[PDB]
């Protein structure tokens, strides 16, 4: 869901926000700068 | 008397009086933390909880 705080306010997300970038490298390899949260 | 904890006894014996008061009190707090984290050498990683 998501849910506003005031900081006139802005709009503010909570739950599972996963992200990722994904490098292939050798014939079988991975690089993975991921990020993520469970709010 | 609301707040009061702890023991007092009543007495009388005519003219004279008298209160006895004590407690003991004792609190025990632990903690733990064990985080553990990979990455690569020269980027960062970055953690939290909470």
């Amino acid at each position: 869901q998501e849910v506003p705080v005031l900081t006139t306010v802005e709009r503010k997300t909570v739950g599972i926000k996963l992200k990722v970038k994904p490098q292939i490298n050798e014939g079988d390899a991975v690089l993975l700068e991921i990020e993520q949260e469970v709010s | 008397l609301g707040s009061f904890n702890g023991i007092a006894a009543g007495f009388y014996q005519g003219n004279w009086a008298m209160l006895l008061t004590a407690l003991s009190s004792s609190t025990k707090n632990d903690i733990l933390a064990t985080p553990s984290i990979v990455t690569l050498d020269n980027m960062q990683a970055t953690f939290n909880v909470g």
